[PDB]
């Protein structure tokens, strides 16, 4: 019975650490999206700078 | 019986021969000015092919990650239960 | 005349590809029947054991 | 354990000659279809068309 | 990131002075050196956990 | 362009030839299935006899 | 006429210069060159003048 | 003996239903700009063994 | 010379987003190499598991005349062998497609 | 050691000048 | 540059979460029956890294 | 008898992945003489 | 004869363990040979692919190309033979 | 009881000299393929230059 209740405690810890990993996965994917969306804006400033060069 | 074709234009043959490798060689064994509409059509086709190939490989990556995680867990559990029965 | 004779030469290849498609589909039907014969034979093997 | 392995454990031959039962397998036995696509440029490459 | 930024930066250069100078070949060597360094760091990281 | 006429004829001809090879393989397999089924049935019935 | 022949030699010079760049980059291509990848059917595919 | 025979018949029917699900999911997965699509030969055709609903 | 101005702006835009497409293509080629490396590692690991299971079964099957017994673990081992066969074949199909 | 088995497909590109 | 910094910290933390999940699931799958069951050298050993909840 | 069965199943149980006694065996599936 | 029969089986077993260790090392060496020949195919075919982008008269039926075709065929026969050796081992 | 012993030793030494022949031929083929392919790579560099 102590084996079973410590089994329950350890499964609860599996649940919580899986929750934290699944919560960081969205932040990782969103940071990839955000650096690409910011890198496009410098390329807009690029083409604008040559368009003011002429 | 081939001829001059003094600018040589093999681009369409390269595309078709890459799509199918069983087309045997095309050599000279024994006009000439494109249009702006052909310019736009050619580079828009090149853009479309780039986008299609990129998204094919991206979707295969997204599928392969979950596939290999699932198969790893499945085979590990099968091994563990077999050792349990022998024990 | 030359465009017409090009059509005349290409009709034979169209018809030949057609003919080989019906020959392969009829043979596939015969083999697909013999597969079901094999599976029923396997079940009637499963009885006497 | 499930039932087909138990009737294999017992004496008489009331079991399947083919060992993985179709109510357990992900895929068909002796199933002849793939939905295999080919590499042609500009037109997509779809993996697992059978599980759409 | 800083090497690719400088490589893309040197393509704004006006057409008389759009040059393949001493800087261009050294930046190419910089890019290949950085990639070789971090690929080899990945491989020794793979050795460590084994 | 994309093809010499001889190149185009070779393309179609190799497609037809490989399809015909597969058809003959299917016919050979059907005859083998006939032989196996008849021999297994006869051997099992002789053993039960 | 002199202008015509001079322009013919200039376009041939442009062709040789681009082919020189291609064959140079092919010559220095060693293994571990960080520019290689597989290619399929290139052993059969050729245009040749 | 009779229960074994009934199991074999139900097993054949279950094979048929999984194969139908396979082919219909693939035919649904087809859309425009797909590499397999082609002008086929004699469709709108009813074969020899076709059964009704 | 305004026609030349038109043509140079047109070709420069063509240059620029050709460059953008090239950069995206190179990054996706990188990740494709990493995925096929993961597939090869998975195939050799599943081969190791097949080694272990089939060695266990052939070591077990030499037992004496009385103890030739059809336990649950024998059936489990047979199922495991064909399961890892299916796993291995699926991994080679994914390798060829990648 | 020496990366003799892996080849990536890219470099820092400039064409011709 | 700041976005690259935050990406690197989050990637390291995610990899650590994957490692602790991967070892603790096997610890749960440990049974009374497993081969590698043994008397370890020193139970109740708090290590050098004591990081509370 | 029973000591032999105990030791053979003990070493089959104690065998593991990346252990010394593993080897590529073949054809264990189609052979079964169990009484 | 139990004692010397047992000693004969013991010597056979010890040398058999030795020989199996050498055969496993042989297997790994064939694997390394296979992967390096794959990289050599990669280099040769990438060179042959990049070479055929030339201008119109520069597409030339050179002895370089008439050698590169035999290059790809010879490395194909090499990797085929080494795969056969892997199956036999 | 003797006829099991002689067959056991026969199968042992047969497996041994089979494996020894295999290992020496394997090392010889590895060296042959390595030197041949390195040679023709050097030839490739020479003709491109």
């Amino acid at each position: 019975w102590d084996e079973h209740d410590n089994r329950t405690r350890l499964a609860e810890r599996i649940d919580t650490v899986s929750r934290w990993k699944e919560m960081l996965d969205k932040c990782l994917t969103d940071l990839d999206a955000e650096i690409d969306a910011l890198a496009q804006m410098k390329e807009s400033a690029e083409q604008n700078l040559q368009a003011k060069n002429l | 019986t081939h001829s001059l074709s003094l600018p040589w234009r093999p681009s369409t043959y390269y595309k078709a021969a890459s799509n199918w490798p069983t087309l045997d060689p095309y050599c000279t064994r024994s006009f000439t000015r494109y249009t702006p509409d052909d310019w736009y059509r050619s580079n828009l086709t090149n853009f479309q092919e780039s986008n299609t190939s990129r998204h094919n490989s991206e979707r295969l990556r997204v599928d392969t990650s979950r596939l290999i995680q699932d198969k790893y867990q499945q085979t590990r559990k099968t091994q563990a239960d077999s050792t349990q029965n022998l024990g | 005349r030359k465009v017409g004779e090009r059509l005349q030469d290409m009709h034979g290849w169209k018809s030949e590809l057609q003919r080989q498609v019906e020959e392969l589909v009829s043979e596939t039907e015969l083999l697909l029947a013999q597969k079901q014969r094999l599976e029923r034979a396997l079940d009637a093997t499963a009885g006497p054991f | 354990l499930p039932s087909a392995y138990t009737q294999r454990l017992r004496e008489t031959a009331w079991y399947d000659p083919i060992i993985p039962a179709q109510y357990t397998d992900p895929s068909t036995r002796w199933g002849s279809v793939l939905w295999k696509d080919r590499p042609i440029r500009g037109k997509e490459f779809a993996i697992n068309r059978h599980r759409f | 990131s800083i090497v690719t930024d400088n490589l893309q930066c040197r393509e704004r250069r006006q057409h008389p002075d759009l040059v393949r100078d001493c800087v261009e070949i050294e930046l190419l060597k910089e890019a290949e050196l950085i990639r070789n360094i971090q690929e080899l760091l990945k491989r020794t990281i793979k050795q460590a956990v084994s | 362009s994309a093809s010499t006429p001889e190149t185009w004829a070779k393309f179609t001809q190799e497609h037809l030839y490989r399809a015909e090879r597969e058809r003959l393989a299917s016919v050979n397999l059907r005859n083998l299935i006939d032989c196996i089924l008849q021999d297994t049935s006869e051997d099992l019935r002789l053993q039960c006899d | 006429a002199n202008r015509a022949a001079q322009h013919e030699l200039e376009k041939d010079l442009s062709d040789k210069q681009s082919a020189y760049r291609i064959d140079d980059k092919c010559h220095h291509l060693r293994n571990t060159s960080d520019g290689v990848s597989y290619f399929h059917g290139v052993e059969r595919v050729d245009a040749t003048v | 003996f009779l229960l074994q025979e009934a199991r074999q018949r139900l097993n054949s029917d279950h094979r048929g239903k999984m194969e139908t699900l396979d082919i219909d999911r693939g035919c649904l997965s087809l859309n425009l700009t797909s590499p397999n699509i082609s002008l086929k030969i004699n469709p709108t055709r009813v074969p020899n063994g076709s059964t009704s609903l | 010379n305004l026609a030349f101005t038109n043509r140079i702006a047109e070709t420069a835009d063509a240059k620029n987003k050709i460059q953008t497409h090239l950069a995206k293509t190179l990054q996706e080629i990188f990740q494709t190499e990493m995925t096929i490396e993961s597939i090869k590692k998975a195939i050799v690991e599943k081969s190791a598991f097949l080694k272990v299971a089939q060695t266990r079964l052939d070591e077990r099957t030499r037992r004496p005349n009385i103890e030739l017994c059809r336990d649950m673990a024998q059936l489990r081992l047979v199922n495991e062998v064909y399961e890892v066969d299916d796993t291995i074949q699926t991994l080679q199909q994914r390798l060829r497609d990648a | 050691g020496a990366h003799t088995s892996s080849g990536l497909a890219t470099s820092g590109f400039r064409t011709a000048k």
